[PDB]
C-alpha cells in the first residue's frame, strides 16, 4: 500500500503501538484548547455535518465522531489503524451511536467504505506540523471525498522565525563537555567531544518560550488541504528571508503552526502559536551550528528544506546567513528524535 | 505531556 | 541466531538504536556509585584480571574494558551490538591501547571471537534485573569461557517485599478514573473505565522510596550465572510467603536487585536496594489493582511469575493471597512500559 | 387533617419524638447568633408586638413566645405538637407569665385558636431551609393571620453557587470504592459498586467550608411568606445560570440560606451563609458522582428541582451542565438522610 | 407473625430502613474483628458446612452465607427482610452461587423454608447483646434446625461489672445545669433542671473504656442458644453479687458480651470485653442515680432486669446495694435511647 | 451540633 | 462507628 | 535520568 511502501515496518509497528494506549488519548483529550477548540469547528458549522456523510481519518478513541454525531450527521465511518479502534467500538456502542458511527479498523491507504463522503475531518498535526508524516494520510483520504467536499482541518500555516536563547545554546556545551575529561576514572574521554556536540545539536528541542526571544517577525508556509497530493509532502522547501527587529546573535530558527476549519457558517482557528495558551504541540526550536550576528534592520535569508524519511519524519536541513555582513551557518537535525525541555 |  | 530467533525485529531495532547515543552512555556513566563499584570490583580482583583474556558483553563507550586493561589484562574482547562500538574504538586508539582492547561490532549470539577468555564482564541488569532480556546474552557467552572461568557479576539476587504507599496508589487511580466521566464533552467514556485501570495498572512504577512503606522483610530470589544456562530465564517462577510485621493495606510490591563480583581476592557487592544510595536503575514496584487487608502476624503468599516475551522483557504475573482470609489478588505487568514517577 | 394527608406517620412519630428532648431544646438555644438574632429582630421591632395578638407556631421550650412578651404583646398563642408543650407550660407559670402565654398543644394544622392574631412568629427554617417541610405548617398557620398581619420570619432566601473541593469529593468516592473489591475476605463486592456510589452521593454534605471554594457568585430562590400558599412548596424548582470566576473542577452545588424580619422599624437578617459565623444549620452541599470541568468565563446552567416527600423532606434533583462543552451532570439526593461531616 | 404481634410496625420499618443501606453494611464488614472471626469459626470448623444445608438468618449482604459456600455447603438459604436482599442476591450471581446460595427476601418468620437445615448461622447480636430483640428471630429459626442440629454462635454470655467514672456522673449535672439559669436573654430556665436531669439518667452510655474503672469481676448470664426458647427472653433476670476488688465509689454497671462458636473441631470466641480490642459493638454503661461508696472485700448485690418492649428494645432496671453498709440506688434505662459518647 |  |  |  501507499502506507508501507513509504513507512519501515518497524517504524510503523512503535508508532501504532504507541497510539493504542489510552493514556495516550486521555492526554489529548485533556488539551482543551485542542479538544474544545475541534468541538466548537464542528458544532459552530452544523451545516457543514448535518445530515452528511463524514470520514473520521485516525479517530482514536473517536471523539471527533461523536463531536461530528453532536452536530448531526447522518453518518461518520472511523479509520483507526491502531488498537484503539477496539476502544472506539465500545464506546460507540456504549453511546447508542451504533446506527450513526462505523468503526472501521486498518489504515486509511488500506481500507475500503462503502461509499463516498460529504466531508473529512481529522487531526493529522503532530510536531512542527509534519511530524509523524499523518498530513500523508489525511490528504491520501480525498480519494473518499466528493467532489466538491470539504476538510477540517482545510488549511494549515507553519511559521518560522528566528530566535536568541543564550542559555540555550551555551547548554549543549555543557553537556557534550561531561566527555572533556582527561581520565574519568582513569580514562580519557575528550576525542568523544565533538560527536557529542554533534548529537546534541542534531536534536530539536521541543519546548515553550518566551516570545522575546524572537528577533522578526515570522515567515509563513501554508497547505491547502483541499488542494494539496500526497507527494507535496516529500520535499518541503521553506525559503525565508527575516528582517531583524532586534540586534544580537541569532541562535536558530522557532517553529509553531495553526490550522483554520473554513466552515460553511464560520472559519475556526487552532494556533499552537506561543503567543496563544500552551498546547500539547508546543512549539519547536532548531539550533545553528555557529551562532549569527544581526543587528536591526538587516535581513537573514536562507532555506529550511524538510525531506521526508521512512521513519515517519523528516529530516531538516536550515541554511541562514546575514546578508549584510556574508557570516552563515547551517545545520541537518533529525524530528524523530527531538530533545523534551519543557518541565 | 506532549504527542510522541 | 540465538538472538533473533527470540526477538521482534522492531523491538531489537528500537532498542540498539537507543543505546546508539552518546548522552545515553554518559547518563549510566555519571552514576558514580554503578561506574564506581564495577572499577572497585575489577581492579581488587586484579589478579582475575593480570594476564588474563577477557571477554567485555555489551560494552558499549568500552569503560569496563579499560577498567580490565587497569587491572592488567592481556587482552579484552569488547563486543557490541549498537553503533556505539565505533565510539569505543575511538576510545581505544585515543588511550594508546589497540594492543589490549579489541573492538568486535555486533550481537554476541552472532559474531565469532578467536579464542576463548578466563573471565566475563558485563552490565547485563536491566530494571527488576530482568529487563531487557541481555541477561540471556550474558549467559550465552558463556560458549567462549574456559572451564574454570569466571564472571563479572558472578552471582544476581532480586528481592521483593509487600508495600504500602496510599499516595502512589491514587495518583495510578486517579488517572484511570478519567475514563469515569458520563459526559466528557458531552461523550460518555464510562464504558472503557475498566480498560483504562487495567492499562495504568500494568505499569510498573520505577522510582525510589523510604523502606518505611516496605510492610515486611524482603524474599530474594537468585540467579547464579556460573551455573545458568540460557533458557532458564525463559520463564522464572519466584514463590513468596512474606510474614507480615505491620498491618494496613499491600498495595503491591516492590523490587530490587543486587549483583555480586566473586574475585579470587574478594567479593564486590553492587545494590540497588532501598536502603542504598540511589543508582539509575531506582526501584521498582507492582501495583495491585485493588490492595489486599493484612494484619501483622499475617502470611502473604503468592507467586511472581515472569515470562519472557519477544520485546526484549517480560509478561509479568503476580498472584498474591492473605492466607488468614482468603483475600486474593491477580495482576499482570508488562516491564517493556514502566511508568518512570522520579523528579 | 392537612398535616396528616402529606406524612406517614411513622416519620412524623419519630419527628416529633427528636423534638420531645429537652437536650434537643438545649441544642438550638445555646445557638447565640440564632437565639440571640431572633430576640433583636422581636426586641427591635417591639412596636410589631406592643398590645398585639400573637401565634408562635412550634415554640418547642417557648422562647420565642417569651421573646415576644419582653416586647409587649398582649396575648400569645404558642402551639407545639411534641410533648415539650408540657415543659413550656412550665415555663410560663414559674416565670408569671400565665396572663400573656397560652400554650396550646397540637398540631398547628389541627388545634383550635380563640381569635385570629396580628402576627406569627415561628423557627420553620431545616438544613437548606426547607427541609422538615415546616415552612408548610407556617404558610398554613396563614389561617389565623389578621387581613394586613406580619410574619417573623417574614421573606426567605435560599442561596446556591458551584463549589470545589477535591478533598470531600474523594472521600465519598473511596468509601464508595469498598464495594469495588474483588476480593474481601475472599468475596467478590465488585457488581455493588454502581449502587454504593449512588447510596453514597445520594446524601448531601453538612458541614461548613471555606468561602475560597466557589466557584461562582451564588444564585438566590426567594419564599415570600406573606404569599406564598404551602401548596407551593411541595414541588420547587430552581432554575440557575452561572457565570464561572474560576476554572477548575465542579464537585457539586453548596446551599445556605437568609430569613428577614421585615418590621416597622427594621428589617433584621438572620443568616447561614458561609461568610457569616456558624449557626447550627450549618451549610449544605450536593455532591455530584462526576465532577463537571469548566473554564473562568463559561456558563454553568441547570435545575435544582426539589418535591416533597412523606419523611417530611425533599427528593433533590440537580441537573448541571457546562453550556461550552456540552458536559452535563444529573444527580438524585436524599435530603432526610444527609452526611454530617463536621467535627 | 410471632414478629410483627411483638414489634410495633412503625418501630419495625425504622429498624429495616436502617439495615437496606450499604454504608451500614460496610461499617460491621469493616470490623476486622467481628467479620475475621466469624470466617474463622466457619472456615475452621469445615466438618460442621461441607455438604450441609445452612440457614443465614438476617444474611444482610450475605457475608456469611459466602463463607458457609467457602467451607463447602451443599446449599444456603439466606434470609433477609431489609432491601438489602436485593443486593445479596446481585453478589449471589455475581460470584456463581446461584446453585448454592438461595437468597429470600422477608422475615425469618414470615418466610417459607423448603427444607429443614443442619446448622443456622446468624449475627443476632446488639448493644449489650440483646437489644434489637433479634435473639428471638434466630430462636424461631430453630423451627426450620434439624433434631440435633447446630447453631453459630452457640452460645452468648453477657458481662455485667461496676464501674467508677466520676467525671462521667458528674458530666450529667454540668449538661442539665444549662437550665438552671435566671435570664437566659431574660427568662428563667431553672423549673426545667430536674427534668433535664432525669432524661440524661434514662440514657445508656454506648463508648469504650479504659478497664482500670472496673471495681470487680464481672457476673455473667449465658443463654445457650441450642436450649433457649423465644420467650426466655422477653423477660431478663440477671441477679449479680460483685466481690469487690477495689474500694471507691460506684457509678454504676458496665456490660459487654461474648459469643461462642462450638464446632466439632474447635471452639471459637467473638469477645467484645474492654480488655479486647474495640468492635462496633463498643461496650455499655448504666449510671446508677446515686453513687454508692464500697471497701475492697465488701458485696455489691442487686438485679438488673431487662424487660423486652414493642420498639425491638428493652426497659433496663438496675437495683444495687452495698450489703455490708445497706447503702442502696437503682435506676431504669431505655435501651432504645443510649447516648453515644465515643469519639 | 446541629438541628437532626 | 457503631452498630445501631 | 534512568537506563531506559
Ligand atoms: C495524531 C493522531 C493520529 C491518529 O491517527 C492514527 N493514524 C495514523 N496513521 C493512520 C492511518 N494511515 N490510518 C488510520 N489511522 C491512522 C493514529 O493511530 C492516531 O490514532
Ligand atoms: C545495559 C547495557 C546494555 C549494553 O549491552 C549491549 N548489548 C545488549 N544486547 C547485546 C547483545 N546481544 N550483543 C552485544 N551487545 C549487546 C547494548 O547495546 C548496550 O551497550
Ligand atoms: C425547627 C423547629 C420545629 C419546632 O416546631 C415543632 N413543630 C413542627 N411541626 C409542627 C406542627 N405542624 N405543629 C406544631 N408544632 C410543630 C417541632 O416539634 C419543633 O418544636
Ligand atoms: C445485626 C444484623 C442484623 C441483620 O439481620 C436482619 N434481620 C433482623 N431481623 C430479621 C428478621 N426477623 N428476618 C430477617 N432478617 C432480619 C437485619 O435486617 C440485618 O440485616
Amino acid at each position: 500500500s501507499v502506507f508501507s511502501e513509504r513507512t519501515e515496518e518497524s517504524s510503523a509497528v512503535q508508532y501504532f503501538q504507541f497510539y493504542g494506549y489510552l493514556s495516550q488519548q486521555q492526554n489529548m483529550m485533556q488539551d482543551y484548547v485542542r479538544t474544545g477548540t475541534y468541538q466548537r469547528a464542528i458544532l459552530q458549522n452544523h451545516t457543514d455535518f448535518k445530515d452528511k456523510i463524514v470520514l473520521d481519518v485516525g479517530c482514536g478513541s473517536g471523539i471527533l465522531s461523536f463531536f461530528a454525531a453532536q452536530a448531526g450527521a447522518r453518518k461518520i465511518y472511523a479509520v483507526e489503524a491502531s488498537t484503539m479502534a477496539q476502544h472506539a467500538e465500545v464506546l460507540v456502542k456504549s453511546n447508542n451511536l451504533t446506527d450513526r458511527i462505523v468503526v472501521i479498523p486498518g489504515k486509511v491507504e488500506e481500507v475500503s467504505l462503502p461509499e463516498q463522503v460529504d466531508i473529512i475531518i481529522s487531526e493529522p498535526m503532530g510536531y512542527m506540523l509534519f511530524n509523524e508524516r499523518m498530513l500523508e494520510s489525511y490528504l491520501h483520504a480525498k480519494k473518499y471525498l466528493k467532489p466538491s467536499g470539504n476538510m477540517f482541518p482545510t488549511i494549515g500555516d507553519v511559521h518560522l522565525a528566528p530566535f536568541t536563547d543564550e542559555q540555550l545554546y551555551m547548554e549543549q556545551f555543557t553537556k557534550a563537555n561531561f566527555w572533556y575529561q582527561p581520565s574519568f576514572h582513569g580514562v580519557d574521554l575528550s576525542a568523544l567531544r565533538g560527536a557529542a556536540v554533534d548529537e546534541y545539536f542534531r536534536q530539536p528541542v521541543v519546548d515553550t518560550f518566551d516570545i522575546r526571544i524572537l528577533m522578526a517577525k515570522s515567515v509563513k508556509y501554508t497547505v491547502n488541504f483541499l488542494e494539496a497530493k500526497e507527494g507535496d509532502l516529500h520535499r518541503i522547501e521553506i525559503p525565508f528571508k527575516f528582517h531583524m527587529l532586534h540586534s544580537g546573535l541569532v541562535h536558530g530558527l522557532a517553529f509553531w503552526f495553526d490550522v483554520a476549519f473554513i466552515g460553511s457558517i464560520m472559519t475556526v482557528w487552532l494556533s499552537t502559536a506561543p503567543t496563544e495558551p500552551l498546547t500539547h504541540w508546543y512549539q519547536v526550536r532548531c539550533l545553528f551550528q555557529s551562532p549569527l550576528f544581526a543587528k536591526a534592520g538587516d535581513t537573514l535569508s536562507g532555506t529550511c528544506l524538510l525531506i521526508a524519511n521512512k521513519r515517519q519524519s523528516y529530516d531538516i536541513s536550515i541554511v541562514a546567513q546575514v546578508d549584510q555582513t556574508g557570516s552563515k551557518s547551517s545545520n541537518l537535525l533529525d524530528l524523530k528524535n527531538p530533545f523534551f525541555r519543557y518541565t | 505531556a506532549a504527542r510522541k
